[PDB]
């Protein structure tokens, strides 16, 4: 009751707009160490073949 | 909305007293989707036969 008796406060008014910020906070990691480490190349067929000795 | 009138008849130089207030009301409604579909053969879109061409 620690409010003036006939006082217009945020409790009894209506139509207050919401406060939603325009930022989405995402910090999930998506790095690929092994992909970055190894080499890249081109394959020209379904099966890729090589030789060892 | 507003209120009803009455006798005011204030005394000269009297101290003021706070007098209530008025508030609003909320209303809401939902949305609705309407649609239509159409299919026409390729031949009917090229010829000019009778009325509908």
């Amino acid at each position: 009751m620690a409010t003036p008796t006939n006082a217009v406060s945020t409790v009894e008014i209506n139509g207050k707009r919401e406060d939603l910020i325009d930022i989405i906070y995402n910090i999930a990691p998506y790095d690929t160490p092994f992909m970055t480490a190894i080499g890249k190349g081109v394959a020209t067929a379904i099966t890729h073949e090589w030789q060892t000795d | 909305e507003l209120r009803q009138p009455g006798k005011n008849t204030r005394v000269e130089g009297e101290d003021a007293t706070i007098k209530a207030g008025s508030f609003t009301t909320m209303l809401n409604n939902f949305c609705q989707i309407s649609d239509e579909t159409l299919q026409v053969t390729g031949t009917a879109d090229k010829v000019k036969k009778a009325g509908r061409k």
